[PDB]
């Protein structure tokens, strides 16, 4: 048998980082918002990556397709 | 074994249909995604893909990732956060891939 | 290997009086020679296989 | 993935453990059960899990998702194409990761090399 | 195959009984201390280690929860944030994980 | 099995769920408008073969 | 055992081929007092689960109740 | 048959309809077979995230008690 | 000290929806009747469930509903061949014992698990992994050794096929790798300067047309007049392509007592 | 002649165009409904217009009608609500099942009691009676079989046996035999 | 499907068969009636009642195919 | 023909036949060889059969 | 296909037929039973049981044919 | 196929027509049956049977004329 | 080819009408019975042997239908 | 696995009839 205190501690541990998560999950999204297309692509981006601009478009930000909070 | 036997016995069954909205059986992030990809946007092909994914973590019922442990994203509970966060599709099949 | 060897038909006999469509059909056949052709597997009768369009009114258990 | 129509179904079943389930073509008799009219082409109706999916659509259109759309025509639909593409998800992983456990594939009886038999 | 077929390493002692079948003993069995010698055996560790062994248990207790990680790129980052700065290699000897 | 006493045909849909989608008060509407179509076979037979 | 991964030929446990077979207890006092039925109520939890409420215990008075 | 909202997606099924004739219809589903092992790589680059996030680790001695579930019996 | 309500219940706001699968005038009339007395009414069951109180599922007529299982062409006979078809009927037909066993799981999914491997054989797994980062793989003889004698060997063969898996899956997904950056014969040369200013949309049914003469008003203007016009200019194409046509191959199946190929069938028989 | 519109083609040039439109205007099937003319056809009458499968207003609106006590929450609110339910193992959840099974019993009093003067006029009662249980019942001989009941899915199904593994594994997995015939090692 | 429309008005033209049955049925009737009366006419409140009756009868075929007729028409 | 060329799965148990963990401790190493994907079996002449 | 179920909805006319033929029937039974009553009114009552048996006949034909046209208009 | 199998169904539908002489052969022999009742009612139980067992001649063209129906229908 | 095979199947359907006027038949053959039988019941056996002889000619020619009914189907 | 299981590698058509099972 495997622990009851890890199946129901671990299920409330779940939720409560994840409304710590959602609120860094915005703040990310933000900083990134006003982040150049040049930075968004070579930041966290493989060293042999050469980049190269793409055409721009319109592509929203929208952070919820579904209209939530 | 041998122990006590009922002469008339009802077995219950909780059935995981899906099409039911009155319990907690019904996925409630595939049915919205689902019809949020039939209208023309321009993130269509991105919604299929994220569906995709969301069938390839159902398919892998491990016991880090099943609703008997109740795991994140995996038990009747955290179905709806789906709705909010579904990138955590990718750190799941990693997770399970790691244990 | 043994299965296998197993799998390969044996020779059931065409006459037939307990299936009716036969015990009829066959008083009307016309016997004709079976010219040997050089081996021992001609199959000038059915075959003793469930799955053979001849045969498979017989019951194998 | 299934870039076509039609598939065989032995290429489908398990070649080393026992077959107990299948991969059948869309049930077109669940079409005729719908009582409203609606309009449907041949040319969609074969492709895998396509028909139940273009069925819901139907019955919520014609429907709703409250006290109308359960009936058993329309939620034997919902729940056809829900379990047809987790089935076939399924199998298109096993079929990518583990095609040595398919009938026709070369893998599940590998074929020894001529040098394997000493002649 | 015999369906009751069963392969040990150790060696075991049949009876010899009629109708019965079982291990009736085990060659070179050793009968170590009673409960009660282990019972007052432990609480000696443990009252030691009620009265001498709970200062500086904060500072260790992190770092053995910083190990417990999956990652070492985890660990350091646990250390450096919840041990005040502590080392990787210098935390793991004074936790004994070194050689 | 339904019809059998201590059964062990578990295999034999004893351990599944199984629903129809037909009458209700099954043996009250059902399993007589069995038993009613039994009798119709069974008396045209007759009345025919004799 | 079937629904373990073993598929299942025949029925029954009168095993026809190279296995050991258990009859049933004869109805006679002989073997009713030397064997008896396994008794399912007799298989139990192992009480050392009853330990954990140590920590319910140390838990109450570090937090003042 | 994996990916397959990908598909249908690609195929347009979810605006306009296939051609009426076998001919073309078929060459219509061979033609995303690039685009499939496309989005299956892309698939396969996400970057490592901490698994200690939402999951606390099932292996930790603190749950050796193997406790168990303690009910009333109505 | 209030019991928990689940989702569903802040859509339906009641825990006695009489929702009844079977549309028969003599049931949808009972169930609206029964839905406004069930706050009243002794003879109500719950259908939405809750943190204090279980719940019912669908009700159908009297009994209860379960949607009709997938179809599933597995069967078992047990007299005679039945040729059980799962597509010819609506409904699958009870299973009678002398005539039909069917398949197992009338409502399961196919899922790929794993075994949960001996809590001891994990903690030696955990003292390596800790050791080989602290002290170097060099220096975890000791802990390698004592993974060999306390983990049981069935569980050494899981740990040695998960590599062979992993291996293979490795391959496959390089594999795809490969043939995903391949670069075509139509894209030689080409970089993300060629590419287009546009995105999902433009390439829908309201800025892209279809191939069908249908899907808009495109050729709804045509007479007669001007299709006679048409096909003489399409047939004078004609006269320049067709001079080509592929040589016809041998058949690969043609001896019947050899393995054919599973060669693309005919569009049309 | 051709007509423009917002749908636009996929060629460059303006020859493989006019192929194209060559092409399907030299498949096009008149079909008219007015005698007198030299394409006629009162029955199979073409139509002219492609119907496309769309998402309708009952079909979009429902979709948020279930979204609806989210839009007013935020995440921690969300969670706070339907996710962390403070744990609460008291209630006697399975009372909805007692008191609907219950229910036969109770009725069986207040049933076998009824006026009806003919003996069999009752056993036809009893008959419609035994009829509604087993539809739930199924065999009415004992220590044969099990009812069913189609019960909800929650998050408290088996809550106080999820520590057991053995328990998941029976219910949950159903293994396929291999050609090794036996159960996992 | 314009086919099965044109099939349907003509099976709603075929119900004016029973309705052309009834018309001989009913002057069938009253002919016995009246000769039926002739026979023994002390008892003609029988007869007559039991004349319109039939009547009822033959005319409850021509409503069940003017209803079956619109069924088809319809559904 | 069809009987011929009509076999069973699986083959036999590989645990009844000589091991390559064993070959090496033996002196022999054993080479790797892949699958013969392009072989079709067909049925010898019918005096054979 | 298409035509088949034409043909179907077509078939389901020609049920009116022992419609018509019912009608007829009916009156026909009716006329006799006036002219049989009159003849010998002292049993009234037994030549009407029979009337009406004998129609309950006459619609079985009609159930009959209903229930084969709504069988083959949907099987 | 589908096109055999259309007229097939049509077939079909004339195996109605039996059941519509069937209902007037009804309507016709109960009718003698009650004006033969009348002048010989001393023997109403065998005029009776003899009713019935006619009538039982009718339904015999009647469900050969459906056995020969589903019979062509698929054979 | 396949046209003749759709005519075959309808001519099938044809025979199925001697089966609709062999029921007809029956009901007259039937009422005369009933008349002549309450006509001169003494001589039952005679009036009725001759009954079932008709009756047999009647089902007679039915039969014959089905047989150049299956030929034409099949020759 | 079932026991009456058999892989074959040439084309081969079951009849489709009542009661009976053959190619
Ligand atoms: C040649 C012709 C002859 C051929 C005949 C045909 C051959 C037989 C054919 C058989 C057909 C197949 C059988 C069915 C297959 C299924 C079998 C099965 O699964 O059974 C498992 C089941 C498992 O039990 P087990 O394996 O034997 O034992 C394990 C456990 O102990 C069991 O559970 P537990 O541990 O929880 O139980 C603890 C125990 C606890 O008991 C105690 O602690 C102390 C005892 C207290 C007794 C209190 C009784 C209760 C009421 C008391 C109220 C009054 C108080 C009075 C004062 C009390 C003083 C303290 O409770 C009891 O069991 C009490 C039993 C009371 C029995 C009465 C006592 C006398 C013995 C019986 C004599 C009559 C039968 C012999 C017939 C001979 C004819 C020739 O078997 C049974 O025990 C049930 C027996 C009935 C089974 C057959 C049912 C067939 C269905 C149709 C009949 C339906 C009944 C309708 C009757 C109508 C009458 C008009
Ligand atoms: C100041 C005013 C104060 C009072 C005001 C308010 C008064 C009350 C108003 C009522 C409010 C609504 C009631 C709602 C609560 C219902 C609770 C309940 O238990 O219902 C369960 C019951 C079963 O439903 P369920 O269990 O929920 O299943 C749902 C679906 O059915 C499942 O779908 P499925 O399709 O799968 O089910 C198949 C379907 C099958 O389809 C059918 O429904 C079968 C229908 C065939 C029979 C229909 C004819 C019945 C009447 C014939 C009598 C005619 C006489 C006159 C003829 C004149 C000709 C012109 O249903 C069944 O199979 C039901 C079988 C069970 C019933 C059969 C056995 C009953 C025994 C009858 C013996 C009676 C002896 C006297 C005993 C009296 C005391 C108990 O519900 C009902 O049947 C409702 C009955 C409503 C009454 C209808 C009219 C009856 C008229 C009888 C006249 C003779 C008595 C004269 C009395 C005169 C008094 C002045
Ligand atoms: C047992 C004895 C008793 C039984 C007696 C009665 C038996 C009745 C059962 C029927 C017997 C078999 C005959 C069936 C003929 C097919 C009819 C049909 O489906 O309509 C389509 C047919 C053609 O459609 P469309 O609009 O021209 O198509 C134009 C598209 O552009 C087309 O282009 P698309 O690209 O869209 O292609 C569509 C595709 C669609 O494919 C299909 O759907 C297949 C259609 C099934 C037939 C295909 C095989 C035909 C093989 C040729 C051999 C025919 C032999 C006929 C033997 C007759 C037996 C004596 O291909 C076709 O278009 C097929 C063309 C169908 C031609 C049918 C053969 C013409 C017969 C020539 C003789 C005409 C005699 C008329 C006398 C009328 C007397 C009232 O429509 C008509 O013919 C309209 C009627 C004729 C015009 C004059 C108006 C007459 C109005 C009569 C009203 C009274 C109705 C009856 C009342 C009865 C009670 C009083
Ligand atoms: C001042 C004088 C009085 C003047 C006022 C007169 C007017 C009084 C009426 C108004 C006030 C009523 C107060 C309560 C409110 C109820 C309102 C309501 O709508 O209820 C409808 C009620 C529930 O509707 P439902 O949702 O359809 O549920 C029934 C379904 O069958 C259920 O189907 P299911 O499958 O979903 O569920 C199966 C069911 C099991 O259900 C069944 O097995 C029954 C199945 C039917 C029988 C099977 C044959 C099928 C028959 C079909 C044909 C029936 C036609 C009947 C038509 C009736 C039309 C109303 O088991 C359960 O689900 C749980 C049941 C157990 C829960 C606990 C029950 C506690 C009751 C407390 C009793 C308190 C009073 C004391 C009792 C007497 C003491 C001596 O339907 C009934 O009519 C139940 C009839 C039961 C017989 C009652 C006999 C005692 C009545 C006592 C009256 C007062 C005292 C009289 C003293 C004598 C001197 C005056
Ligand atoms: C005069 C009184 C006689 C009583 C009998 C004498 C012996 C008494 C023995 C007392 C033993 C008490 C031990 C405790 C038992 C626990 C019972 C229990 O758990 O019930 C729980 C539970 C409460 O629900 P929860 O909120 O989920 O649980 C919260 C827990 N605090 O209670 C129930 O199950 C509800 C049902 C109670 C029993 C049945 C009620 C009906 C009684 C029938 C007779 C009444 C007829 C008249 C009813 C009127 C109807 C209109």
């Amino acid at each position: 048998r495997t622990s009851a205190h890890y199946i129901e501690i671990n299920a409330i541990y779940g939720a409560e980082m994840m409304k710590r998560y959602h609120k860094v999950w915005e703040n990310i999204i933000e900083e990134r918002s006003k982040a150049t297309d040049q930075e968004k692509k070579t930041r966290y981006a493989h060293p042999s990556y050469q980049y190269s601009p793409l055409p721009v478009v319109s592509i929203p930000n929208v952070l919820n397709p579904l209209n939530l909070q | 074994t041998s122990e006590s036997v009922l002469a008339y016995d009802y077995k219950l069954w909780y059935l995981w249909s899906g099409v039911s909205n009155l319990d907690e059986s019904f996925d409630m992030f595939f049915n919205q995604y689902w019809a949020l990809s039939l209208s023309t946007s321009v993130f269509q092909l991105f919604y299929a893909v994220i569906l995709d994914r969301y069938l390839s973590v159902l398919f892998q019922n491990t016991p880090y990732t099943n609703d008997w442990f109740r795991m994140m994203l995996h038990s009747k509970e955290t179905a709806l956060i789906w709705l909010y966060h579904p990138e955590l599709s990718w750190h799941i099949n990693g997770l399970n891939q790691f244990f | 290997a043994t299965r296998w060897y197993g799998r390969q038909p044996g020779h059931l006999l065409r006459a037939d009086t307990y299936w009716i469509p036969n015990l009829v059909s066959q008083r009307f056949a016309k016997h004709q020679p079976a010219h040997w052709d050089g081996t021992q597997n001609m199959p000038i009768f059915r075959l003793a296989d469930p799955k053979h369009k001849d045969s498979y009114m017989v019951q194998f258990r | 993935t299934i870039f076509a129509e039609t598939w065989e179904a032995s290429e489908y079943q398990y070649r080393n453990k026992a077959n107990l389930k299948t991969l059948p073509v869309n049930h077109l008799g669940k079409l005729a059960e719908l009582k409203f009219d609606f309009v449907e082409y041949k040319a969609h109706q074969l492709i895998a899990c396509h028909l139940y999916e273009r069925m819901t659509i139907h019955c919520m259109n014609q429907y709703g998702l409250f006290k109308d759309f359960y009936r058993p025509e329309c939620l034997d639909a919902q729940y056809y194409f829900k379990t047809c593409v987790e089935l076939n998800a399924a199998y298109g992983i096993q079929k990518k990761f583990f095609p040595e456990h398919f009938v026709g594939s070369p893998y599940a009886r590998p074929v020894p090399q001529f040098q394997q038999l000493g002649l | 195959m015999q369906n009751t077929t069963n392969i040990v390493h150790v060696p075991v002692h049949m009876g010899h009984t009629h109708y019965f079948d079982y291990i009736d003993s085990f060659p070179k069995l050793k009968e170590g201390p009673t409960l009660e010698e282990n019972h007052i055996t432990n609480q000696k560790i443990l009252r030691e280690q009620l009265i001498s062994g709970q200062q500086g248990l904060e500072q260790n207790l992190c770092l053995r929860n910083c190990f417990k990680l999956s990652q070492k790129r985890y660990i350091e980052f646990c250390l450096d944030r919840k041990c005040g700065g502590a080392d990787f290699q210098r935390a793991a000897t004074i936790l004994g994980y070194t050689k | 099995n339904s019809a059998l006493i201590g059964s062990e045909n578990q295999s034999d849909s004893m351990n599944e769920l199984n629903t129809n989608f037909s009458m209700t008060y099954y043996i009250l509407t059902v399993l007589p408008g069995k038993f009613i179509y039994w009798i119709y076979e069974i008396l045209h037979t007759f009345f025919v073969v004799c | 055992t079937l629904r373990a991964g073993k598929n299942i030929e025949g029925s029954g446990q009168v095993h026809f081929g190279y296995h050991d077979q258990k009859w049933g207890m004869p109805a006679i006092p002989m073997f009713q007092l030397m064997y008896y039925e396994l008794p399912g109520n007799s298989i139990v939890v192992n009480p050392c689960r009853n330990q954990n409420y140590r920590l319910y215990f140390e838990m109450r008075k570090k937090l003042g109740i | 048959m994996d990916n397959y909202f990908t598909a249908i997606t690609l195929l347009g099924l979810r605006d306009q309809n296939l051609p009426p004739f076998k001919d073309a219809r078929l060459q219509r589903y061979k033609s995303i077979k690039k685009m499939i092992d496309l989005i299956e790589t892309t698939t396969k680059l996400a970057p490592p995230m901490p698994v200690e996030l939402f999951m606390l680790n099932p292996t930790d001695p603190e749950w050796d008690d193997d406790m168990t579930y303690p009910t009333i019996t109505h | 000290k209030a019991p928990g309500q689940i989702y569903a219940y802040d859509i339906h706001n009641t825990h006695y929806p009489y929702v009844n699968i079977k549309q028969d005038s003599q049931t949808q009339l009972l169930a609206s009747f029964r839905r406004s007395i069930a706050s009243i009414n002794p003879f109500s069951y719950r259908q939405v469930p809750s943190q204090d109180r279980a719940a019912f599922g669908l009700r159908w007529g009297n009994a209860w509903y379960a949607p009709n299982p997938y179809p599933n062409g597995i069967h078992f006979d047990r007299v005679f061949p039945t040729h059980y078809d799962p597509l010819a009927e609506t409904n699958r037909t009870k299973a009678n014992l002398q005539l039909i066993k069917y398949a197992p799981g009338n409502y399961s999914t196919l899922v790929v698990t794993s075994e949960k491997l001996p809590r001891p054989c994990i903690r030696t797994i955990q003292n390596y992994r800790r050791c080989q980062m602290v002290n170097g793989t060099e220096k975890c003889n000791s802990e390698a050794q004592d993974i060999l004698a306390i983990c049981p060997n069935w569980a050494l063969d899981h740990m040695k096929e998960k590599v062979r898996f992993y291996t293979k899956a490795l391959a496959i997904n390089n594999q795809t790798y490969i043939r995903a950056m391949q670069v075509e014969e139509y894209n030689q040369g080409r970089t993300v300067a060629d590419v287009a200013p546009k995105t999902w949309i433009h390439g829908t049914r309201q800025h892209l047309r279809p191939d069908t003469m249908w899907a808009d008003d495109r050729y709804t203007n045509i007479t007669q007049t001007e299709i006679n016009e048409a096909i003489k200019r399409v047939e004078a194409r004609k006269a320049r392509e067709h001079e080509k046509k592929p040589v016809e191959q041998a058949n690969v199946n043609a001896n019947t007592g050899e393995q054919p190929v599973r060669v693309e069938k005919s569009l049309y028989p | 002649p051709v007509k423009e519109g917002q749908a636009k083609l996929w060629f460059s040039t303006k020859e493989e165009a006019d192929a194209y439109d060559d092409k399907m205007i030299s498949n096009i099937e008149l079909k008219s409904q007015d005698y007198e003319d030299e394409n006629f056809s009162p029955v199979f009458n073409r139509k002219t217009q492609e119907y496309f499968l769309e998402p309708s207003e009952k079909f979009k609106s429902d979709f948020a009608e279930l979204l609806r006590p989210l839009r007013s929450l935020s995440f921690n609110q969300v969670v706070d609500r339907y996710v962390l339910i403070p744990p609460n193992h008291t209630f006697y959840r399975n009372w909805t099942y007692e008191k609907f099974l219950g229910g036969f019993g109770l009725s069986y009093l207040i049933l076998r009691e009824l006026p009806l003067r003919n003996f069999y006029a009752r056993v036809f009662v009893m008959y419609a009676f035994a009829a509604k249980v087993l539809d739930h019942l199924g065999n009415p001989f004992p220590f044969s079989g099990h009812g069913q009941i189609v019960a909800a899915a929650d998050r408290w199904n088996h809550w106080d046996v999820r520590c057991y593994d053995n328990v998941m594994k029976a219910l949950k997995y159903i293994r396929i035999p291999t050609v090794q015939n036996n159960i996992p090692e | 499907m314009l086919l099965v429309k044109a099939v349907k008005v003509l099976v709603m033209g075929g119900c004016m068969l029973p309705i052309a049955f009834g018309a001989l049925g009913t002057g069938v009737l009253f002919a016995g009636f009246n000769v039926a009366l002739s026979r023994n006419p002390e008892e003609t409140e029988s007869l007559f009642n039991n004349t319109l009756m039939g009547f009822a009868l033959i005319e409850t075929f021509i409503f069940m195919s003017i209803g079956l007729g619109f069924f088809v028409l319809f559904a | 023909r069809m009987r011929y060329l009509t076999e069973d799965p699986a083959g036999d148990d590989p645990l009844q036949k000589t091991k390559d963990e064993h070959l090496v401790d033996l002196g022999f190493i054993p080479k790797v060889f892949g699958a013969n994907v392009e072989v079709r079996k067909r049925a010898p002449h019918d005096k054979y059969l």
